[PDB]
C-alpha cells in the first residue's frame, strides 16, 4: 500500500494521476502536509525540494526535476541554448534570441541591434516578436524601436519571427506542435507517440494576432473560426500525417518528427548533469510540454518548453496511463504509448 | 607553536571526542600511557603535534582537551577506558543529574551551578600555553547538555577569551538515532545564542554518517561506536593541519579566513572519500580523480543536500597518502567539465589543496580499511541551508501548538526566546537565500 | 588552471589552483540572564508551594 | 545512581505492587532472600535504581508498603517475596477506609500520613540522585485513591523538583467492588492531573477482557488481572532497570511523552498475550504490540491520534528488523499519529526477555481516545451524582457537595483538552 500527496489542485493532468492511483486500490492520499508519503505531485512554485529524501524507510519521487526551470523560462532557455557548449550559439534548430532586460531595472540591447541592422541594411526580413514568461502580452513588429519601447512598458526576450511558415491547406493557416516527454528517475527521455497542432483558424496575413499566435485560448476568444476546419483547433498526427502525403508526399516521421527527437535529446542531455537525481536521496519524474513550429521548407524550431504541460481532452485517459506505468509503478511497483529516445548516460 | 584547546560537551561530544584522541595516538604513535617514543625532547618541545598535547617531565604526552558532562556515566568510561592514562582527573567534569534533553535545563536551572567549574578546568589548561589560539568544541544539538550547556560556555569564552578563535563540531539531529522529541527545539535555541560566539562550525548529520555506515561498510543497525569511528576520521582530516607540518590551515584563524567570507555564514560542508569496509579483504585501491569525483556525490556529504542548487563560497581539499599535485589538477579539470560548481561572483573559482603523505590511520580492529588516499572536502555552499530548512520546519510545526514548551518555561526561560530563536533562524536561511539563488 | 603558492616539506605539500576570476555581551549581561530565569522559576516554584498550602 | 522510591497503597496498590517486585526481583536474579543469584552482569547494572544494598551483599527493594487495614499486607509478609521488604517500610492502620475517599484523604488518612513521609524521607535521604516517585494504586478504593492521592500532594510539596509516576487502576462496573467506585476515582483523577508527571491508566475492565475473550479464563480472578499488570508494569520500567539510550529515566520519559503539563495519561500495551511454546516473529509483536485487544485502558486507539509513543522490544532479535516494523506502523496508519509532533514514535530494544518468553514487546501510549476512559467514568459519577445518591457516605466525612461539582467539572475539562488536540 503506496502513500501520495497532492499539493497542485489546479493540475488536471495529476488529478487524473491521482484518479487512477486511487482506483488501483493500492495507492492511499494523504494529507497535503503528511510527512510520510511515497510520492508528491508537488506544487509548482517553491517546491520544498530540500525536505525529500529524509524519511527512514521511505522511498520517496516527486514529479518534477529541481533545476529544470532553466529550461521551462523564456530567458533562462535563451541563455541555456547560448553558454551550453553542447548547444552553442550556433544552435540551428532554434531561433536567433536576445534576452532584453527593461530599463527600470547581462542584458543583450546592444548585441540585438547589432544584429537587427544587418538585416535593415541586408534587405532580409527583419521582423522580430517579443514575449516573456509573465504573459497570458506579446508585440509582433519589424521596427526595433517599437519593441524596446514595450518591454520597458519583468523580463522580457526577443526572437526572430518565423515570416515563412508552413501553412495548411485549406485555409492558409498558421499552426504548432505540441509534444509531450516524460523523463523518469533513471533520465530515459519518452516521447509521447500523439501529439497535437494547435493550429490557428485565420489566414496567415505577413502585413491583428489571431492568425500569428496559435494559442488555443486566442484561437477560441479573438477567432470567428474557431472549429471550422477540426474540432477545437486540434489537428492530431493522424490526420496531420495524411495531409503531409496528399500535399508533400512525404510522412511526418521523416519532415519532421525526426528533427522533434533530435531537439528533446539535445535540450535534455545538455541538463541532465544538472538535475539528474540518479545518485539522489530522493527521486524525481517530470512532464514536460514542448512547442515546436515548422517553416515552409519543412524544418522544425524549438519555441518554448513548459514544464507544467496540460494535455488534450482525448488524450487524458492514455498519458496519464503512461505516466503511472512508466514514471511511478516503476518505483512502486503494483501487485508501449512512447517511442524512447536512447542516448548516452 | 601556538595550542588548542578541546572542549568536549555531553555524550556526543565526549563519544566522539574518545574516539578522536584515540585517532590521533595511533596517527602520532602516542601509546595509551601517554609515552611517545618517536618524541626525542623530553618533557617539552614546540613540535606541530604539541599544539594538541602537552608534556610533563615523565614523558607523558598529555591531551589538551576538557570533557564536560551534567551527567557522570558517560565520563565514568573514559576514567576506566583504554586511554585512561592520558587524561588527569582535573580534566573529566561531570554533574550528577543531566538536562533531560532540555535546552532550558542544560542552559539555566544546571548549567549556571557548573559554569564556574568547566571556566576554572579551562583555565588551568590555558595557562599552560604560551600562545593560545583557540578551542574547539564537540557536542550535539540535540541533547539537553550539548544545547544547553555548550550555548552558556560558548558565551562565556567569548567573555573570557575574546581574541581567541572557537569552532564547532555539531552533531545534527536525525531520528534513527535520536532519542527525544524535542531535538529540533534544542538545535535552534543553541544555533540562535551560539551564532555569534562562533567562527565556524562543521555540522555532521547523523543521518548521513548512518547511511555512509549502511552502505559503504555494509553496517545493517550502525552504532554509535560505528558512527564515531567514521566522525573521527573527518576531524582528523580536518585537524591534521593543525597537528602536522604543513602551509594549509596551520591555524584556526586561517579556517575562517579560507572558508568563511561571512561571519554568520559559517558552516561549511564536509564530504569525506573513499570509505571502504575492512572486511573486504581486497578492494581496487581508489585513484586520485576517483576519490576527488566522489567528494561531489551526496551520498558522501557529512549532510545530505544537492549542492548543484548552490553556490560555493570556497572550497578546500584535504588530501592524505599517495597523492601529488598534478595529479590533483587533472582531476579538478576533469570535474569542471562534468560537474555543475557555480561559484559567487565575488568569490574567485578555485580549491586550496593540501596534501599529508602519511595515508590515513585506521583503528585496529574497526570497520574501515586501509587506503592508500583519501580526501576529504570542506566547501562552504548555500545548499547546506537544506538542513536548516528541514530543523525549522519541524520547529514550526510543534511550536503553533505550543507542544512541550511548558518544560522550558519550567526552568526559568521565557517563550519569547523560542519565537527570537526562530526568527534569528529565518534571517539566516534568507541570508542564504540571497547569496546562492538568483 | 593556475597553481599558486606551492609549499613543500617533508611530510606533504600544499598549494592553490585558480579556474576563473571573480566577477558580544559582557558578563554583566550574562549574569543578568542567569539570574533573571532562576528567579521566574523561584517565582513559579513559590506559586505551586502557595497553591499546595491552600 | 538515579534512585526510585516506590510507593503501593491500599488493597489493589499492595497486591499488584507486591507482583511486581516478584517479577522484576526474578529479571535481576534476586532470590526471596534477598541474596543475588543471577548469570549476567546486565542485572546488576542499574540494579540500584529500585534495590538498596545492605550489609552482606543483601538487595532490599526501596518499597513503602502503606494501608489503612492490615489485611493485605500481612498477606504480602507471608507470601512470595513477602521477607524481602525492609520491615520498617510496612506502614499500615487499623481502621481501614471503607471504600471511601474522603476517609482516605482527609480523616483516616491524614491520621496516618506523617508516618508515611517519615519512611519516604528516610529512603530518600539515602539517594544519591533521587529521580523520583512511583505509586501502584486504585481508584476505586478508598485508601490507595484517597490516601494516595494525599501522599502525592505531600511529596510533591516536600520534593517539587523530582518526578511523580504512578500506576492507576480505573474502576469498571464489569469488575467492581461498590458503587461509589465512580466517585473515588473523579476525585482521584484531579488530584492526579495536577500532581503526577505520567500516570499509566490501568482500566480493569480491559484486563477482565483480554484475560476472558484473549486468554480464554473462563471465570477470571483478581490474581489473573494482576498477572497482566505485573508483566505490563515490568515492561514498561525496562528502560529504567537496564541499561539503554531511550527514555532510560523519569525526567526524560516525560519530556518525551508529555507535551502538555495535564495530558500525562498513557495507555499500556503488552504482547505476547498467549493462553504458548510458539516463537513470535518481529512482525508478530509489532502488529500485537499496536493491537487494540492488547491495550490496557479499554480505549479504541483509532477514536483518537498518538501524540506521543514509547515501544519496547525485549530479547534477542534483529534491531534492522524492528526498525523496519516499527517504521511500517507508522506509515501504514500515519493518519492516527498527529502531524504537529514529527517522530514522535521512540522505539527501545533490551536484550532481556521476560521470563517465559523469547521475545516480548511493551506499548506505552500518549492517545487522545484516553478521554474514552474519563468519559466513561464521568457518565457514571453524573448518574449518582444528579440525585446525590450515596453522597452522605463523603458529607458525614466533613466533604461538600460543592467539592464534587468541581471534580466533576475538572474531569469534564480534562476531556475537552483531550478533545481540541484531536482535531
Ligand atoms: N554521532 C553521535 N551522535 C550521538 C552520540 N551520542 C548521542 N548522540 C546524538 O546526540 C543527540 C542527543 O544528545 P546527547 O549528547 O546524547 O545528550 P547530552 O549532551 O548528554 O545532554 P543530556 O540531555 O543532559 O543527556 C541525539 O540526537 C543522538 O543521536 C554519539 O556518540 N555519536
Ligand atoms: N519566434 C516565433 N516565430 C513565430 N511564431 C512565434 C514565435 N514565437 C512565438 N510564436 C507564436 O506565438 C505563439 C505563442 O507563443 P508562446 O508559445 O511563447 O506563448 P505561451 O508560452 O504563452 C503559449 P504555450 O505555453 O502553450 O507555448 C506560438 O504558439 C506561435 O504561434
Ligand atoms: N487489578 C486489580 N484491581 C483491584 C484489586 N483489588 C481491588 N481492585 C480494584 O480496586 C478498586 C477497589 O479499591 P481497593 O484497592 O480495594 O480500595 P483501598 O484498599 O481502600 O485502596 C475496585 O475498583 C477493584 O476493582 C486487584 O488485586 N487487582
Ligand atoms: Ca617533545
Ligand atoms: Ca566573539
Ligand atoms: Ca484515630
Ligand atoms: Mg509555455
Ligand atoms: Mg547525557
Ligand atoms: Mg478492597
Amino acid at each position: 500500500m503506496y502513500t501520495f500527496v497532492v499539493r497542485d489542485e489546479n493540475s488536471s493532468v495529476y488529478a487524473e494521476v491521482s484518479r487512477l492511483l486511487l482506483a488501483t486500490g493500492q495507492w492511499k492520499r494523504l494529507r497535503k502536509d503528511n510527512p510520510r508519503f511515497n510520492l508528491m505531485l508537488g506544487e509548482r512554485n517553491r517546491l520544498p525540494f530540500g525536505r525529500l529524501g529524509h524519511e527512514p524507510g521511505l522511498v520517496q519521487l516527486v514529479n518534477y526535476y529541481r533545476g529544470a526551470d532553466k529550461l521551462c523560462r523564456k530567458a533562462s532557455l535563451v541563455k541555456l541554448i547560448k553558454t551550453s557548449p553542447e548547444l552553442s550559439e550556433s544552435c540551428t534548430w532554434f531561433p536567433e534570441s536576445y534576452v532584453i532586460y527593461p530599463t527600470n531595472l547581462t542584458d543583450e540591447r546592444e548585441v540585438f541591434l547589432a544584429a537587427y541592422n544587418r538585416r535593415r541594411e541586408g534587405r532580409e526580413g527583419n521582423v522580430w516578436i517579443a514575449k516573456s514568461s509573465a504573459g497570458a502580452g506579446i508585440l509582433i513588429s519589424s521596427e526595433a524601436s517599437e519593441l524596446l519601447d514595450f518591454i520597458d512598458e519583468q523580463v522580457h526576450v526577443i526572437q526572430k519571427y518565423l515570416e515563412k511558415p508552413l501553412l495548411l491547406e485549406p485555409g492558409h493557416r498558421k499552426f504548432d506542435i505540441r509534444s509531450w516527454v516524460l523523463v523518469d528517475h533513471l533520465y530515459n527521455i519518452y516521447l509521447y507517440r500523439e501529439g497535437v497542432l494547435r493550429t490557428s483558424s485565420e489566414p496567415y496575413n505577413s502585413a491583428d494576432k489571431t492568425c500569428h499566435l496559435t494559442n488555443h485560448c486566442i484561437q477560441k476568444e479573438y477567432s470567428k473560426n474557431y472549429g471550422r476546419y477540426e474540432e477545437g483547433n486540434e489537428m492530431f498526427f493522424e490526420e496531420f500525417n495524411q495531409y503531409l502525403m496528399d500535399a508533400l508526399n512525404t510522412t511526418l516521421e521523416n519532415s519532421i518528427l525526426l528533427q522533434i527527437k533530435h531537439i528533446i535529446r539535445s535540450c535534455l542531455m545538455c541538463i541532465e548533469p544538472a538535475i539528474s537525481t540518479k545518485h539522489l536521496h530522493y527521486q524525481s519524474f517530470q512532464l514536460f510540454g514542448f512547442d515546436f513550429m515548422v517553416d515552409e521548407e519543412l524544418k522544425v524550431w524549438l519555441i518554448e518548453v513548459n514544464g507544467a504541460p496540460a494535455c488534450a481532452q482525448k488524450l487524458y485517459a492514455e498519458l496519464c496511463q503512461g505516466i503511472v506505468d512508466v514514471a511511478i509503478s516503476s518505483v512502486f511497483p503494483l501487485a508501449s504509448i512512447f517511442i524512447k529516445l536512447h542516448h548516452h548516460h | 607553536m601556538r595550542e588548542c584547546i578541546s572542549i568536549h560537551v555531553g555524550q556526543a561530544g565526549v563519544q566522539i571526542g574518545n574516539a578522536c584522541w584515540e585517532l590521533y595516538c595511533l596517527e602520532h604513535g602516542i601509546q595509551p600511557d601517554g609515552q611517545m617514543p618517536s618524541d626525542k625532547t623530553i618533557g617539552g618541545g614546540d613540535d606541530s603535534f604539541n599544539t594538541f598535547f602537552s608534556e610533563t617531565g615523565a614523558g607523558k604526552h598529555v591531551p589538551r582537551a576538557v570533557f564536560v558532562d551534567l551527567e557522570p556515566t558517560v565520563i565514568d568510561e573514559v576514567r576506566t577506558g583504554t586511554y585512561r592514562q592520558l587524561f588527569h582527573p582535573e580534566q573529566l567534569i561531570t554533574g550528577k543529574e543531566d538536562a533531560a534533553n532540555n535546552y532550558a535545563r542544560g542552559h539555566y536551572t544546571i548549567g549556571k551551578e557548573i559554569i564556574d567549574l568547566v571556566l576554572d578546568r579551562i583555565r588551568k589548561l590555558a595557562d599552560q600555553c604560551t600562545g593560545l589560539q583557540g578551542f574547539l568544541v564537540f557536542h550535539s544539538f540535540g541533547g539537553g547538555t550539548g544545547s544547553g550547556f555548550t550555548s552558556l560556555l560558548m558565551e562565556r569564552l567569548s567573555v573570557d577569551y575574546g581574541k581567541k578563535s572557537k569552532l564547532e563540531f555539531s552533531i545534527y539531529p536525525a531520528p534513527q538515532v535520536s532519542t527525544a522529541v524535542v531535538e529540533p527545539y534544542n538545535s535552534i535555541l543553541t544555533t540562535h545564542t551560539t551564532l555569534e560566539h562562533s567562527d565556524c562550525a562543521f555540522m555532521v548529520d547523523n543521518e548521513a554518517i548512518y547511511d555512509i555506515c549502511r552502505r559503504n561498510l555494509d553496517i545493517e543497525r550502525p552504532t554509535y561506536t560505528n558512527l564515531n569511528r567514521l566522525i573521527s576520521q573527518i576531524v582528523s582530516s580536518i585537524t591534521a593541519s593543525l597537528r602536522f607540518d604543513g602551509a594549509l590551515n596551520v591555524d584556526l584563524t586561517e579556517f575562517q579566513t579560507n572558508l568563511v567570507p561571512y561571519p554568520r555564514i559559517h558552516f561549511p560542508l564536509a564530504t569525506y572519500a573513499p570509505v571502504i569496509s575492512a572486511e573486504k579483504a581486497y578492494h581496487e585501491q581508489l585513484s586520485v580523480a576517483e576519490i576527488t569525483n566522489a567528494c561531489f556525490e551526496p551520498a558522501n556529504q557529512m549532510v545530505k543536500c544537492d549542492p548543484r542548487h548552490g553556490k560555493y563560497m570556497a572550497c578546500c581539499l584535504l588530501y592524505r597518502g599517495d597523492v601529488v599535485p598534478k595529479d590533483v589538477n587533472a582531476a579538478i579539470a576533469t570535474i569542471k567539465t562534468k560537474r555543475s560548481i557555480q561559484f559567487v561572483d565575488w568569490c574567485p573559482t578555485g580549491f586550496k589543496v593540501g596534501i599529508n603523505y602519511q595515508p590515513p590511520t585506521v583503528v585496529p580492529g574497526g570497520d574501515l580499511a586501509k587506503v592508500q588516499r583519501a580526501v576529504c572536502m570542506l566547501s562552504n555552499t548555500t545548499a547546506i541551508a537544506e538542513a536548516w530548512a528541514r530543523l525549522d520546519h519541524k520547529f514550526d510545526l510543534m511550536y503553533a501548538k505550543r507542544a512541550f514548551v511548558h518544560w522550558y518555561v519550567g526552568e526559568g526561560m521565557e517563550e519569547g526566546e523560542f519565537s527570537e530563536a526562530r526568527e534569528d533562524m529565518a534571517a539566516l536561511e534568507k541570508d542564504y537565500e540571497e547569496v546562492g539563488v538568483d | 588552471m593556475e597553481v599558486i603558492e606551492l609549499n613543500k616539506c617533508t611530510s606533504g605539500q600544499s598549494f592553490e589552483v585558480i579556474l576563473k576570476p571573480p566577477s558580544d555581551p559582557s558578563l554583566e549581561e550574562i549574569q543578568k540572564k542567569l539570574e533573571a530565569a532562576e528567579e521566574r522559576r523561584k517565582y513559579q516554584e513559590a506559586e505551586l508551594l502557595k497553591h499546595l498550602a491552600e | 545512581m538515579r534512585e526510585i522510591v516506590h510507593i503501593q497503597a491500599g488493597q489493589c496498590g499492595n497486591q499488584i505492587g507486591a507482583k511486581f517486585w516478584e517479577v522484576i526481583s526474578d529479571e535481576h536474579g534476586i532470590d526471596p532472600t534477598g541474596s543475588y543469584h543471577g548469570d549476567s552482569d546486565l542485572q546488576l547494572e542499574r540494579i540500584n535504581v529500585y534495590y538498596n544494598e545492605a550489609t552482606g551483599n543483601k538487595y532490599v527493594p526501596r518499597a513503602i508498603l502503606v494501608d489503612l487495614e492490615p489485611g493485605t499486607m500481612d498477606s504480602v509478609r507471608s507470601g512470595p517475596f513477602g521477607q524481602i521488604f525492609r520491615p520498617d517500610n510496612f506502614v499500615f492502620g487499623q481502621s481501614g477506609a471503607g471504600n471511601n475517599w474522603a476517609k482516605g484523604h482527609y480523616t483516616e488518612g491524614a491520621e496516618l500520613v506523617d508516618s508515611v513521609l517519615d519512611v519516604v524521607r528516610k529512603e530518600s535521604e539515602s539517594c544519591d540522585c533521587l529521580q523520583g516517585f512511583q505509586l501502584t494504586h486504585s481508584l476505586g478504593g478508598g485508601t490507595g485513591s484517597g490516601m494516595g492521592t494525599l501522599l502525592i500532594s505531600k511529596i510533591r510539596e516536600e520534593y517539587p523538583d523530582r518526578i511523580m509516576n504512578t500506576f492507576s487502576v480505573m474502576p469498571s462496573p464489569k469488575v467492581s467492588d461498590t458503587v461509589v467506585e465512580p466517585y473515588n476515582a473523579t476525585l482521584s483523577v484531579h488530584q492526579l492531573v495536577e500532581n503526577t508527571d505520567e500516570t499509566y491508566c490501568i482500566d480493569n475492565e480491559a484486563l477482565y477482557d483480554i484475560c476472558f475473550r484473549t486468554l480464554k479464563l473462563t471465570t477470571p480472578t483478581y490474581g489473573d488481572l494482576n498477572h497482566l499488570v505485573s508483566a505490563t508494569m515490568s515492561g514498561v520500567t525496562t528502560c529504567l532497570r537496564f541499561p539503554g539510550q531511550l527514555n532510560a529515566d523519569l525526567r526524560k520519559l516525560a519530556v518525551n511523552m508529555v507535551p502538555f503539563p495535564r495530558l500525562h495519561f498513557f495507555m499500556p500495551g503488552f504482547a505476547p498475550l498467549t493462553s504458548q511454546y510458539r516463537a513470535l516473529t518481529v512482525p508478530e509483536l509489532t502488529q500485537q504490540m499496536f493491537d487494540s485487544k492488547n491495550m490496557m485502558a479499554a480505549c479504541d486507539p483509532r477514536h483518537g491520534r498518538y501524540l506521543t509513543v514509547a515501544a519496547i522490544f525485549r530479547g534477542r532479535m534483529s534491531m534492522k528488523e524492528v526498525d523496519e516494523q516499527m517504521l511500517n506502523v507508522q506509515n501504514k496508519n500515519s493518519s492516527y499519529f498527529v502531524e504537529w509532533i514529527p517522530n514522535n514514535v521512540k522505539t527501545a530494544v533490551c536484550d532481556i526477555p521476560p521470563r517465559g518468553l523469547k521475545m516480548s514487546a511493551t506499548f506505552i501510549g500518549n492517545s487522545t481516545a484516553i478521554q474514552e476512559l474519563f468519559k466513561r467514568i464521568s457518565e457514571q459519577f453524573t448518574a449518582m451524582f444528579r440525585r446525590k445518591a450515596f453522597l452522605h457516605w463523603y458529607t458525614g466525612e466533613g466533604m461538600d457537595e460543592m467539592e464534587f461539582t468541581e471534580a466533576e467539572s475538572n474531569m469534564n475539562d480534562l476531556v475537552s483538552e483531550y478533545q481540541q488536540y484531536q482535531d
